[PDB]
């Protein structure tokens, strides 16, 4: 047993993840990212794929915890809050989806692709929408 | 809403 | 006339480049890339965009120059190393290529994207298969 | 590789 061992395990772990995501089979997808977690549980992209996964399947409060656990591990992995704000988002939580979605702007700064500028102005429309009534 | 493909 | 006047000029002109290169008028897009520059020319984007047009005409000599350009006005805006190491890749140069495309994964780290990876391979597979001559 | 998208 060793790191290096490890880690291939977990990987191969997450790229199970990923076709089943691909697959939609959201409840396959959850359990190898978890799985994987179990082998490897400091890698900050396993939980943000979970969050994906549950998001897939409605479950925000499940994608929310994996979301800041991802953002917890490594702050810089900006997909974290990608996560977060999409499950914030889909929640009714306007605000702080888009704390999250500038989160990912502010880390990418020019790098930004469209999608995540859209995901941006999206939560800015509707933080303006609350206000307004 | 864009739902983002994992990595 | 006011800075943000001026930048959405260039803007204008950099969406009309996009648009050329959508339909391949290449020379078209050169143009209006190198339109917005002379509106705005602080803006990495336009530079690396000008590469991407030179690069489709295969004129990989004046993609390095615009790829080396966006990379000195911005040197953490990624995509002006990944048009460089196209631009090296297209010409034989698959060290110099590595070299690009390392940067880029060295920039995004976990963040990096399978499309990121992918070049990276590929200009790694092309080094090894010439020292393996 | 290929000449990605532009932006
Ligand atoms: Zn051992
Ligand atoms: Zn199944
Ligand atoms: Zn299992
Ligand atoms: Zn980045
Ligand atoms: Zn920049
Ligand atoms: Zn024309
Ligand atoms: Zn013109
Ligand atoms: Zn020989
Ligand atoms: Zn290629």
């Amino acid at each position: 047993g060793s790191m290096a061992e490890t880690k291939a395990k977990a990987e191969d772990l997450k790229m199970q993840g990923n076709k089943a995501m691909a697959n939609k089979d959201y409840e396959l997808a959850i359990n190898k990212y978890t799985e994987a977690i179990k082998v490897l549980p400091t890698n900050a992209i396993y939980y943000a794929n979970r969050a994906a996964a549950h998001s897939s399947l409605k479950e925000y409060d499940q994608a929310v915890k994996d979301a800041e656990s991802a953002i917890s591990i490594d702050p810089s992995y900006f997909r974290g809050y990608s996560r977060l704000g999409f499950a914030k988002y889909a929640q009714g939580k306007p605000e702080e989806a888009l704390e999250a979605y500038k989160k990912v702007l502010d880390i990418e700064g020019d790098n930004a692709t469209e999608a995540m500028k859209r995901d941006y102005e999206s939560a800015k429309k509707k933080v303006e929408q609350s206000l307004n009534l | 809403p864009t739902v983002e493909e994992v990595d």
